[PDB]
């Protein structure tokens, strides 16, 4: 799976000079966005606003503002 | 606080010549690599579960030996006169059983063969149920060991630690929640005279005659003990209880003193306790324990 | 007499304090550490050196871990002494720290002189002057070597350390933009200075060199390192020399758990002025006689302590649109804030507001996540510039709310946020937990 | 090659260093906290606020810990620069905390300038000085928002703030004295100046808000603060004149344990001034000048640095009669002491003596139980007061035992002690354990 | 005075305390087995529920003479046997617990200051040397008895024990290592039982048992050095160990700290076999 030009095999040696690895990262790299579409709608208000589902039921005015739930109540 | 999430302390122990050695003949030592918060070891069809609540909870071979509890080891440092169970030095914080309250320090482990190193807790906490006060911080300063060393014969070498700089007391080695489905109790004499089966008290208490038990419905865990500490160094009449219990569901213990000793002082060494465990069909337990 | 007096004068108190001991300071027992070697080891740069020009360097693997990136300087003096300050700040105009391709950090000029306006204020203000700017009274051509150590993540403590042994398939280089215009060496006051040479620079990287064991573990095990990273747009404000005392609410745009918020009303010509000028000793070129001009700093005393040559009269800071504590004068976010939080002297037009016990610190003590919030704004009110900056009666003899003429000229708005993120080291290559 | 070069030489001699690693110095952990928000709000001030007046301000339960607390001042000059001397804790002539009808500590006017003197010691106490008094030679009629930042027992550390979520039945209540006389502002010395406004107050708390989990423990489990307290009673000097050397026994009516004695020689009419006045720049008004008056400070410079010009020869402190230690000249609580405990500089006039091993810190190192001393003093012998105040040159080069004639001017002792107590949190209500 | 000429001879074997101090008198008593201590000399009396001796009893002995088995010249005994009253001995201490005494006792020279024979080599007659004496009887009847010599710089022959049997012991029997059967030899009644043999008993009907715990060796690179152990079987029963039987100049011993196990039990003749066999 590898053209010969690119390396001599690793063999009876032990110095640990190189890492194993997979050779790509994703989300991962870039980082987990946290915000999503969340702080598009608002809860200004402190209290946490209980989260009636966002079951797209129209077919044109469907929204893409996610949930927006606080992690964490104040209680 | 007393409920702060850890604490230390120094003990000042002093002695000179009036200190028997009990050789704790039995050692642990580690070449696995640390793991993060759970376990899964199989073998044979041999499962253990091992959660994050705390490192021991079930086991079997599409069965399980109970709901509620695994194994754990704990202590009765000080009773000062044969008193109620104030301090027990458990190594689960079974007094919540949903968060497991317990400091743990490194959790080695490779596959068939897991280790432990944790910090054990007060159950009680702070709470005077006697007419004695206890301790202070919930989490003490004794620490208990583990592996669970699983050998490609069918059987498991199970190793407990205990340490603390003098006890003069009561030590409990596991206390176990074996199923009530298990009708038969039987168990070996070291004179093997014959298999001591009875079950007509249900009030069983394995003496130090006791050679190795076994219990099943028709299938079988065997329990054979092979290291325990004992003042074998010169052999004095120094107290060294070795004795089982299966009053209750199950329970191994180890006693020092009664509550307290004429005038002799701790080792304050390194305790140790290795019991061999295995699991088959009533069968295959006893035909190989038979082999000794 | 003596130690045994007090020793026998032992009581029931003292079970607080002496009894049962559990440590003794007289008995020092040291953690036995892993043999390394530090080595200061230039590094190549790419592009051509110049005023206005930019360059990189790609960091090579002389060692395990990156624990400290010096730049540094060659500079001549284009004027006498006075004429200079901080040049080497304002020469190092945009620090970029690209770790695989996708930005970590960036700081600028504005920040290293706000850091070391906020954090970095002992004996160090002093050193760190000696290695940034002209502090003798060094006269026209006068040569130096200047240099400009580095504040990201991995530069402060060796802890966070930057593992490139663990980032094998990542490339970490740095970006470095060259001020076009250097007050004292290229440009006297806005015109250019004749014979202004340009200058020479080399990035310095001290690598460490840690034995076989723990290398081999740095190499094959994951890592998560908690990190720092600077948040920063700049604006501009509108303060009035007349009929108002003008607000604005300004909207922040910062995500992730920020340890503190720190700003500056800066001068865009005078390379870190944050305080009007005035003819009174130090706050203009030829204060205190007749030569005294007001429009032009004595450069080399840029920063003072006055804050009644500031334009912030009072801010508070909003979330949600609900102020997250009640309004305060200019002065508590100069003096007080710092105080709590660093334990130093911040020079006046240097404003800090901490979410942080200790934000001069490492460890996490205490943030706001931008991220969660919907609004973050920061509301401020200003002095009205209606005193005259040349007369010291008038200068050093009104009112709270009202500062220099010549106080308008701060238009340049910098608010910066410091923030935590996690940097995650995984199979050579790296990058952030959490990305906003 | 280098680093490498010095990792690989490894041997015996380095084995005690690096053999069986247990630390590491590459790869930092950070503990999790608890998680919180730090708010500050103004309290309700009850009284009249004005000079000589006293007022009390009512902690509101707002929030469930409390941490820093700073009173602001907002006041003018009635004269020209170096007139003033820290006018702004002269004023905050004293603050008494009381927590739930039952006092813990008093705080006085020159303990803020003693603590300031001999433990805030680095660019803060400038910082310091910016908050408290006139630094930029400012004129009559200017106006400054003081900030008098409060130093009790939790006024710096997070570690030991008021658990007010816990007491709910017993409040806590701050009593502030406001001094008749502030050097500059209403009064020149003893000379009235007219048109002095009265001071605008407020009084700030930062308030800890946190976590339900911790928030609910706080509320219901007991707690024990290593809470300190400042103990004190004036006393008077036994300054001679000339050709005799005087001496005084005090008796130090002092319990509890102490981590040190702080004593100064004040001139009762000088805010700050511990030392005697000469004509030297900086020691008197007009220094130098042939307007020069021995008898009247330079208020702005009334600290120096100069012992020349301290009152102190010798001391020793005694306790039960014996000696604690042989005599020390008066330099050596004034510059060797502050160094060996602490390591900053202590003005003159200014002394102190531990027996703390870190009375700068909270950790407790070494005290001294005064609750078992049955008869503690304080053995002080002075210099002997016959040099010319008015001639540079006999005060500038005399000896080592006499001092300034305005020396005697300095006729009020004040002799602090820093002592441990125990706050015990319980149900609702909060107190002190021992009081002795 | 010596660098690094001598062997590793380990002394596996060691005795310490877990007892406490009394004064100058001791009897031990367990389960009809007792030792008696009467500070005449520290042991006299031993068995189980019998007497061996009246006058004589259990001591550790030096033979410092090595000149090819030359008389007992510079004997360094532990007891003032030769007044057989006057116990002109230094006892370091005198420690106890249930059925366990311990002792340390400080040695003297058996012939005193004068010369015997031809020659002599004494600077006094109490010695430098101490010797330690532990004895645990366990609740099963056995008992084990450890002695100790220390000597530094030296090329000698130690006596592990000498004790005096009663003439009531017609019955000799001894073990050899093959395990093969018990010997049953008592033509002779003088029994030398070198390494071949294993354990021993001695009785007239009702038997005492031995069997050795431990002795020194050198067990690093197992060297053909002179490690030599025996049994003196007659009326009087000695058990020795050479290291240098002759005038050794090339080799010297390590002088350290040398202790010797073994293990004493009484019972009939068929319960001592068997409780060896079973083991």
């Amino acid at each position: 799976p590898k053209p010969s030009p690119e390396a001599a095999d690793f063999a009876q040696f032990a110095p640990k000079n190189l890492q194993a690895q997979n050779f790509l990262t994703a989300t991962q790299w870039i980082g987990v966005n946290t915000q999503g579409s969340s702080l598009k709608n608002a809860n200004y208000d402190l209290r946490a606003d209980p989260i009636i589902p966002k079951a797209d039921v129209g077919p044109w005015m469907m929204s893409s503002v996610d949930p927006n739930i606080y992690q964490k109540p104040l209680f | 606080k007393f409920f702060k999430n850890g604490n230390v302390m120094y003990t000042c122990n002093t002695f000179s010549l009036n200190v028997p050695v009990n050789n704790s003949i039995a050692t642990i030592d580690f070449a696995e690599h640390v793991n993060g918060a759970v376990f899964k070891i199989e073998y044979n069809r041999v499962n253990f579960i091992a959660p994050s609540l705390y490192p021991i909870s079930g086991l079997g071979t599409a069965v399980v030996f109970d709901l509620q509890k695994g194994e754990k080891a704990s202590q009765r440092k000080i009773t000062e006169f044969g008193n109620k169970d104030i301090r027990i030095a458990d190594e689960i914080s079974d007094i919540a059983a949903d968060d497991h309250s317990v400091l743990i320090t490194t959790k080695l482990m490779s596959e068939s063969t897991p280790g432990e190193l944790s910090r054990d807790v007060v159950l009680n906490g702070e709470i005077a149920t006697g007419r004695i006060n206890m301790n202070t911080g919930f989490v003490s300063d004794i620490i208990h060991t583990k592996k669970i060393s699983i050998i490609d014969d069918g059987i498991v070498d199970y190793y407990v630690k205990i340490n603390v700089p003098a006890k003069y007391s009561h030590g409990i080695v596991e206390v176990v929640s074996g199923t009530f489905l298990n009708d038969i109790m039987i168990h070996l004499v070291r004179n093997k005279n014959k298999w001591a089966l009875m079950d007509s008290k249900m009030y069983i208490v394995n003496n130090t005659n006791g050679f190795v038990i076994a219990k099943n419905p028709d299938t079988a865990m065997g329990v054979s003990l092979l290291e325990w500490p004992r003042g074998a160094v010169v052999f004095p009449p120094y107290y060294n209880f070795k004795k089982f219990k299966n009053v209750n569901k199950w329970s191994i213990s180890q006693q020092i003193a009664s509550c307290v000793n004429t005038s002799v002082k701790i080792p304050g060494g390194e305790y140790s306790w290795k019991i061999r465990l295995f699991f088959g069909p009533i069968w295959q337990v006893q035909e190989s324990i038979n082999s000794v | 007499a003596g130690g045994l007096s007090q020793l026998v004068a032992y009581g029931a108190q003292d079970v607080y304090l002496t009894g049962n001991p559990q440590i003794t300071f007289f008995k020092t027992v040291y953690r036995r550490y892993t043999n390394f070697a530090i080595e200061s080891i230039q590094q190549t740069i790419n592009g051509s050196v110049g005023f206005g020009n930019k360059v990189s360097t790609q960091i090579s693997r002389n060692g395990d871990l990156i624990t400290d990136i010096v730049v540094e300087f060659v500079l001549t003096k284009g004027g006498n002494g006075g004429t200079t300050y901080y040049p080497a700040e304002e020469l190092l105009q945009d620090v970029e720290l690209e770790i695989g391709g996708q930005r970590i950090d960036k700081h600028y000029n504005d920040w290293f002189r706000t850091y070391d306006a906020l954090f970095r204020m002992n004996d160090d203000r002093y050193n760190y002057r000696r290695m940034t700017d002209w502090v003798n009274n060094e006269l026209v051509g006068a040569q130096k070597r200047f240099y400009v150590p580095l504040i990201f993540f991995f530069n402060q403590t060796p802890g966070l350390a930057l593992p490139l042994i663990a980032l094998q398939y990542h490339e970490v280089k740095l970006y470095f933009t060259l001020a076009s215009q250097v007050q004292g060496v290229n440009y006297n006051g806005s015109s250019a200075i004749a014979g202004a040479a340009q200058p020479t620079m080399s990035v310095w990287v001290d690598y460490i060199f840690l034995d076989t064991q723990e290398r081999t573990r740095f190499a094959q095990l994951p890592h998560e390192y908690l990190i720092e990273q600077l948040q920063f747009t700049g604006s501009e404000t509108a303060t009035p020399s007349a009929t108002t005392q003008a607000s604005q609410n300004i909207r922040l745009n910062f995500n992730h758990p920020t340890k503190y918020l720190a700003w500056n009303f800066n001068n865009p010509t005078n390379y870190g002025q944050y305080t009007a000028l005035a003819n009174i000793p130090g706050a203009c070129s030829g204060a205190g006689t007749a030569a005294a001009t007001v429009t032009t700093p004595d450069y080399g005393n840029t920063g003072t302590y006055n804050e009644q040559l500031a334009v912030l009269d009072s801010a508070k800071i909003q979330l949600n649109g609900q102020d997250r504590f009640a309004t305060r004068k200019g002065s508590y976010f100069n003096k007080v804030q710092p105080y709590q939080s660093i334990g130093g002297v911040t020079p006046a037009g240097v404003y800090l507001y901490s979410f942080a016990l200790k934000p001069a610190g490492r460890q996490p003590s205490g943030t706001c996540n931008f991220s969660r919030i919907d609004n973050a704004t920061l509301s401020l009110t200003y002095k009205t510039c209606s005193i005259d900056a040349t007369s010291p009666a008038a200068v050093l003899g009104n009112t709270e709310t009202v500062t220099a003429n010549t106080a308008t000229l701060l238009t340049a708005l910098n608010i910066y946020a410091k923030n935590y993120n996690v940097l995650r080291i995984m199979s050579g290559m790296g990058g952030l937990a959490y990305a906003n």
